[PDB]
């Protein structure tokens, strides 16, 4: 078999080499930071907005809290985060939102 | 052995950068696991909004709308946050100068 002898790569090489992924997944984290945050900053100003419909509809139903005694569903925690779908619905509704706002 | 120690130039072998690089990734691994909380916590108080207002059937059987799509309006919503950030900000110039 003829075996290939690999240069010896110098270990600035090596170095240089790892300061350059090193960048290169800086530079991937920070983008998927400014995309989670501005996801972070859409939600929040949905929920924000949806809150008045939160404390209208919450106080509305306080009075009507009666003896209900059903069983609490054991959902999972996979089933508390935005499915692709609702995700995209959540980002249609609040850019209506937004370009309303925007108009006004 | 005070003097010769001055012109000692910190020529960084890149160990230095890959330490500098390690903590700077350390600090962005730390701004990702907090946007993920800030967005896990949304998306909870979303998905029990719409829960609560909205009907809780889901329309799954429809066409699978692409998340690039998605990633498209999730940057057009920024943009138009952006663009309203700024039109307010040209409005409240030329609405000052006029009072």
């Amino acid at each position: 078999m003829n075996q290939d002898k690999h240069p010896e790569i110098t270990d600035e090489e090596q170095e240089l080499i790892t300061v350059e992924e090193l960048s290169q997944k800086l530079e991937l984290l920070y983008k998927d930071m400014e995309q989670i945050r501005r996801e972070n900053l859409l939600f929040e100003a949905y929920l924000a907005r949806n809150r008045k419909e939160i404390a209208k509809e919450d106080e509305v139903s306080e009075d009507k809290k009666g003896k209900g005694k059903k069983k609490d569903k054991n959902v999972d925690k996979k089933s508390l985060l935005l499915t692709n779908e609702e995700k995209f619905e959540i980002a249609q509704q609040e850019q209506d939102a937004l370009k309303k706002q925007i108009d006004d | 052995n005070q003097q010769a120690a001055q012109q000692q130039q910190d020529t960084i072998s890149n160990k230095e950068i890959r330490q500098e690089l390690e903590m700077a990734i350390t600090e962005a691994q730390r701004q990702h696991d907090e946007f993920m909380l800030q967005n896990h916590k949304l998306q909870e108080e979303i998905k029990l909004l719409k829960n609560k207002n909205d009907g809780f059937v889901d329309r799954s059987n429809e066409t699978a709308m692409n998340e690039h799509k998605y990633l498209n309006t999730l940057a057009h919503v920024h943009q138009i946050r952006l663009d309203l950030k700024q039109t307010q900000t040209r409005y409240n110039q030329m609405s000052q100068e006029l009072q």
